[PDB]
């Protein structure tokens, strides 16, 4: 998921 | 373990620290738009405040001793309550209005029944003079406790959320103890803030119904998170 | 012009609503356990509609809501009656931890949720709440406070005399959390935590009356012409 | 003329 991704940066 | 450590000046300190930009919209006066277009406004308007809407929960304090899963849970249960929120924060200085961006404000003749309720929320915040202080709080509350409940032995988790959340209520007292007001107007207050986030998901949820009655990428997830 | 309501001291407000409480029906004696939609929902039909009336003289018996005009009275119970119905289900299934009360001749396991589709999701939150209570060990008169509340609440911005009579409830609760010995962080800390499941009990009655939306939009039940108005208050 | 009305009547 986007939000997944963006969360972990 | 840092979250359960901060005096109550010291949270409202990094929650006003973690507040997010007030972003504008392509709205452009001289343009004629149909329901179409607006959304499209909207949508993109809502979108790239979703961005950072993730960073700044990042800063919420407790949110990233949680794990990646529940981060992304939270998020999708609160997302458009955060995004309401935020909305009817902005436009209390505006009544009879909504303040999407600084260059977009509308009236009912331009949803309408979420737009009512959303109008009404900001008449209820404008009433009460709530402060910026009161309303980080408030949100910070909204982010940790909409997914609180719908989540393995897991429950430590929860646990965390809840003795966060015991604090934040923990600041909202102190800040009203700060103005001046009696205990019981303390209490009084508190209860009258929280009652509004009852409300506030009400709003999110009708929002939605109306909704499945053009998307970006993000938006569409976040969406299906709720079906 | 002067309320009543506003008169009572907090034992007197948790007499009056303790005493106004409804009592706890029955659903038919039939033995045979629910394993349909339509069973399911036949039983919860009926058990809903005859609450209801009880619900609407319940609602007449708590103070301050006798002083608003007859529309008023309509349009909160219009927006609060599944929400009430709910804390009901999750106080009375308290001590049956994974299962729930609907009638004492009703109880019902998660296993029992599938058998309509949506339905085990609402369960699960149903549970999540009974559960939440029981852990903070919620008393009676604390219930019947949270279950005025959400009457004067749920319909407020959809004024003045409701924000008083909302002020004093929680007084009252504030009351009751100090008579059990909890010192004055424990009180807010209290209040904050129950008022804060209200908006999931807000959020499990949007979902489901989704379903009794759709239930109705599939013929399924006969349901009362009480229900299909109290219902249709809730359309777009 | 809804049921309720009358119900909330007495
Ligand atoms: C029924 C239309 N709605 C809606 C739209 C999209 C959506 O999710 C994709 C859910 C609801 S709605 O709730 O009225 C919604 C509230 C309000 O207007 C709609 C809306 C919005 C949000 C996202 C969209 O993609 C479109 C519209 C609002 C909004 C936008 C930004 C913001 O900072 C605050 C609010
Ligand atoms: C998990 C249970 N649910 C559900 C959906 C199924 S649910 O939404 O809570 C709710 C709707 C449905 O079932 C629950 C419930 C009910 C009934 C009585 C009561 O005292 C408490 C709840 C229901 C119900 C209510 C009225 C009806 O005409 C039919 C059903």
């Amino acid at each position: 998921k986007i939000l997944h991704r963006l969360l972990q940066d | 373990s840092l979250a359960l450590s901060l005096t109550a000046d010291q949270m409202v300190s990094a929650l006003l620290d973690a507040e997010p930009p007030i972003l504008y919209s392509e709205y452009d006066p001289t343009r004629p738009f149909s329901e179409a277009s607006m959304m499209g406004l909207l949508t993109n308007l809502a979108d790239r405040e979703l961005v950072h809407m993730i960073n700044w929960a990042k800063r919420v304090p407790g949110f990233v001793d949680l794990t990646l899963h529940d981060q992304v849970h939270l998020l999708e249960c609160a997302w458009l309550e955060i995004l309401m929120i935020g909305l009817v924060w902005r436009s209390m200085e505006h009544p009879g209005k909504l303040l999407f961006a600084p260059n977009l404000l509308l009236d009912r003749n331009q949803m309408v029944e979420i737009f009512d309720m959303l109008l009404a929320t900001s008449s209820r915040f404008r009433m009460m003079n709530l402060q910026g202080e009161e309303f980080v709080c408030l949100k910070s509350i909204i982010l940790l406790n909409s997914g609180v409940y719908t989540f393995l032995k897991s429950l430590e988790e929860k646990d965390h959320i809840h003795r966060v959340l015991d604090k934040i209520t923990d600041t909202l007292i102190h800040l009203m103890a700060k103005a001046g007001l009696t205990l019981q107007q303390q209490h009084q207050r508190l209860a009258q803030l929280l009652l509004i986030l009852s409300h506030i998901r009400h709003m999110s949820n009708k929002g939605m119904e109306h909704l499945y009655s053009p998307l970006s990428d993000l938006l569409l997830e976040m969406l299906d998170a709720h079906r």
